[PDB]
Parts: C-alpha cells; structure tokens; sequence
C-alpha cells in the first residue's frame, strides 16, 4: 500500500542530421536533450512522487 | 509511537479510523507523520 501520486517525465530530443560525401545520413553529436524543469534546472530530474511514467 | 531521529526530526506512527489524504491532517488506517502531515501511507 502507498499513496497514489503520478508524474509524467517527458524527454525532448532534438536531433541534427546532415548528408555525408557518400550520401549517407549522419546524425550530429550537437543533438540536444531537454528534461522537465526542476529547481530552475533542466539537466537533472529526480522522481519525487510515488509513481511515474517516462516518454 | 513517537520517533526522535537524527537531527531532531520528530516522526510519528499514527492510526486513524478514517483515511487521511497525503500532505494533510486528520478499519484503522496507519500513517507516518512528519509535521502533522501524512508523509507515508502504511495501510
Ligand atoms: C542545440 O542547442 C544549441 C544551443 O542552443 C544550438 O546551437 C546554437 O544554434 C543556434 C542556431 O543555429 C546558433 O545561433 C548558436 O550559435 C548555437 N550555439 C552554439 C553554442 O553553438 C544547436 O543548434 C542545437 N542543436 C539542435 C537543435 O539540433
Ligand atoms: C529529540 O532529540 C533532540 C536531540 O537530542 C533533542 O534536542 C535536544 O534537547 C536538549 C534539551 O535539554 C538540548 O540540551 C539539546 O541541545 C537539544 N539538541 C539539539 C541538537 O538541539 C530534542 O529535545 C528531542 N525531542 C523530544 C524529546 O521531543
Ligand atoms: C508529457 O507527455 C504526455 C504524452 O506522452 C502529455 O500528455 C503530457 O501533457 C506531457 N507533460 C508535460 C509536457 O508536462
Ligand atoms: C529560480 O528559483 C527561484 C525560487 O528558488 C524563483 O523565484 C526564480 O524565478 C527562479 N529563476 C529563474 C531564472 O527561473
Ligand atoms: C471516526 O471516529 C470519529 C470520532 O467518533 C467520528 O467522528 C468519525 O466519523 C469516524 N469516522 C468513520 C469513517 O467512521
Ligand atoms: C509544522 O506545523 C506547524 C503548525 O502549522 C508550523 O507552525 C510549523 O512551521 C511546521 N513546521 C515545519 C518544519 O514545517
């Protein structure tokens, strides 16, 4: 038994892509990851409820 | 039970005859209370 409080954690991933010299799609390492805002920050997110889901 | 933990934090194990919502104040339902608010539901 526990309290029922649910948190949805959404991770946003912005990918950068280019075309190489041989026509193959190359994914850039400059792709960005955004976590939900927590304590004025978007780089660290800790689960603080009893239940959570990730998307 | 009244618990005195490290750092002076006082925790209580309190049973009630009615369900108490989380972060609120008042078959037996038992709870762990930190500062008069329901911190953990035991069952
Ligand atoms: C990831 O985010 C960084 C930082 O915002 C982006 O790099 C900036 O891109 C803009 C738009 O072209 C430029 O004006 C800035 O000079 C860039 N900043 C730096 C420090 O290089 C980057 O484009 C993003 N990557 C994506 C969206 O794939
Ligand atoms: C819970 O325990 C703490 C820590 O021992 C108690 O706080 C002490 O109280 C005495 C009373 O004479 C003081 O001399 C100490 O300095 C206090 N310690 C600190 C760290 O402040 C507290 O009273 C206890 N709570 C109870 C028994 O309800
Ligand atoms: C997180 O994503 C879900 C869909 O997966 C959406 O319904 C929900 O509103 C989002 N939560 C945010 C953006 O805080
Ligand atoms: C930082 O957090 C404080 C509360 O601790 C808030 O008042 C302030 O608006 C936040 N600053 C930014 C830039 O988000
Ligand atoms: C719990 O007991 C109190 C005191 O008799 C009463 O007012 C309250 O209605 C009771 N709750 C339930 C759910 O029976
Ligand atoms: C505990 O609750 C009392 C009564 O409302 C309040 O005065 C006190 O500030 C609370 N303590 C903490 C640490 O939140």
């Amino acid at each position: 038994p526990s309290f029922y409080s649910h948190t949805s954690v959404n991770i946003t991933i912005d990918l950068g892509m280019k075309l190489s010299g041989y026509g193959q799609p190359i994914a850039s390492a400059l792709s960005n990851i955004t976590l939900p805002m927590q304590d004025n920050n978007t780089d660290v997110y800790c689960i603080r409820s009893n239940q959570f889901s990730v998307y | 039970f009244s618990l005195n933990t490290t750092g002076g934090v006082i925790l209580e194990i309190s049973c009630y005859n009615d369900t108490v919502r989380e972060s609120s104040f008042y078959p037996k339902y038992c709870y762990v209370l930190y500062n008069g608010t329901a911190l953990k539901y035991l069952g």
